[PDB]
RNA sequence: AUGCGCAGAUACCGGGAGGAACGCCGAUGGCGAAGGCAGCCACCUGGUCCACCCGUGACGCUGAGGCGCGAAAGCGUGGGGAGCAAACCGGAUUAGAUACCCGGGUAGUCCACGCCCUAAACGAUGCGCGCUAGGUCUCUGGGUCUCCUGGGGGCCGAAGCUAACGCGU
């Protein structure tokens, strides 16, 4: 059971209850998947290079997670079929490999 | 010109959320650099085109841009 | 008829014709001209004349509307782009800043054996 | 796929002697374990060619490395494959 | 010119459906036995290169037949069908034009499953191993990192070979 990278995007337009009912309702999906999760980075607001789901804007999630890899799929399948999640992206962790000095 | 590696200092070449670097490896029409502008080697470079993509896929950055002044 | 003080240019420039469409900030058609709505026919409505001509034809009937300035936005590549666009400049009507936004597929539809001949 | 724990499990059950990597008898159950884990890979992914000419190579090398045990030691030969059950 | 447009088309803005293909990166680049492989993500899986010099102890090479893979087009059953387009329907052209150009268009192109087994399936060069100057560009490892040292990709070309053209670690 390997270590990845979880992004999510959600909807720009949450006051606090909406907003962080969608977090626990992803917490709970991640647990329920094999999911610990290591480090977090809440970045919300962005503002999108393109218009995603008819918004200038939207709303970021970072979890760092180790789970087991067969059920990676069928996690960010369910993930996602929330509305206020527009996209999830998750990604197999990575020595960062750099450049200049 | 100048060469957008010779601009910065070290930069994990593999962070695909780092928008203010990545993002100085497009052109004005937003399209991947080639190498003779970015100035990275090949591995690099071919790393660089995976990450910038999946930045795209997330929204932080364009596919397009329109050319200003034609 | 209303009043649109400014707004936006669109040089469709083909091979075969020109088409200058004038829309009010939004983007809703005020006039349009053309090669064919000058005199022009057939292959003489591609010409860098026609353009011009056209051009002309399209901003006068806008500035009708009290239009005084405009954005310009060129889409393809044709005998007529730069005519059309030094024509707006030429026509009074305060030219603000050209874009060109002609598309291109991401490697799309297979094209016409017309379009294909590099194999 | 197949573990750093896995595999040194398997080096472990069949090593003629404490630190043997290398056997004839280690070789056919590395081989082995790959050989099944490719086959079940492919009852799954029929379609998948490529991987299944590594199947007949894995194979091939296996038969040959029993045709070569058969013949200096028919016992242990006779050993291995009760052990693993193939070859006949 | 056929054609489409006042049942308002072309151009322009917003919303939707759908199918097919992945721009830039992109290379003189990489991978695979070949056919061949290009958005991104996960999972399942094949090959292969380097260092260490640790294990086995010649277990090797090749390979009639067999078996498997095999581009495109084509066949069967069932889907799909945006764009393209044999046939075909028109418009031009022409001495004529069963064509080149133009407007339409079905099979097909796409998917799943089963067939077919072909090709300028080419490096027109079977597979393995050993030996025989170098230079320079390049992809990818390792080192004591000017360089040295593996494994790929190129070009120039010692010796030599070739009818020549060329070939030439």
């Amino acid at each position: 059971m390997r270590r990845y990278e979880v992004n999510i995007v959600l909807n720009p337009n949450l006051d606090q209850s909406q907003l962080a009912l969608e977090k626990e309702i992803i917490q709970r999906a991640l647990e329920n998947y094999g999911a610990r999760v290591e480090k977090v980075e809440e970045l919300g607001l962005r503002r999108l290079a393109y218009p995603i789901a008819k918004d200038p804007q939207g709303y970021f999630l970072w979890y760092q997670v180790e789970m087991p890899e067969d059920r990676v799929n069928d996690l960010a399948r369910e993930l996602r079929i929330r509305d206020n999640v527009r996209r999830v992206m998750v990604v197999k962790s990575q020595e960062p490999f750099l450049a200049n000095a | 010109k100048a060469k957008v590696k010779a601009t910065l200092g070290e930069f994990d070449l593999r962070d695909y959320r780092n928008v203010e670097v990545l993002k100085r490896f497009l052109s004005e029409t937003g399209k991947i650099l080639p190498r003779r502008r970015t100035g990275l080697s090949a591995k690099e470079q071919r790393i660089l085109a995976k990450t910038i993509k999946r930045a795209r896929i997330l929204g932080l950055l364009p596919f397009t841009e329109k050319l200003v002044r034609k | 008829k209303r009043q649109v003080a400014s707004g936006r240019a669109y040089i469709h420039a083909s091979y075969n014709n020109t088409i200058v469409t004038i829309t009010d900030p939004d983007g809703n058609p005020i006039t349009w001209s053309s090669g064919g709505v000058i005199g022009y026919k057939g292959s003489r409505k591609g010409t860098p004349y026609a353009a011009q001509l056209a051009a002309l034809d399209a901003a006068k009937k806008a500035m009708a509307y009290g239009m005084q300035s405009v954005d310009v936005i060129v889409r393809g590549t044709g005998a007529g782009r730069e005519q059309a666009i030094r024509a707006l400049q030429a026509s009074g009507l305060q030219v603000k800043s050209i874009v060109d936004d002609t598309p291109v597929p991401h490697n799309g539809c297979r094209p016409k054996k017309k379009f294909r001949k590099a194999s | 796929p197949i573990t750093k724990e896995e595999k040194q499990k398997v080096i472990q059950e069949f090593a003629r002697f404490p630190g043997d990597t290398g056997s004839t008898e280690v070789q056919v159950a590395l081989l082995t374990l790959r050989i099944n884990r490719l086959s079940e890979h492919l009852k799954v992914h029929k379609k998948d060619h490529h991987s299944h000419r590594g199947l007949l190579m894995m194979v091939g090398q296996r038969r040959r490395l029993l045709r070569y045990l058969q013949r200096e030691d028919p016992e242990r030969y006779r050993a291995l494959i009760e052990k693993l059950g193939i070859r006949g």
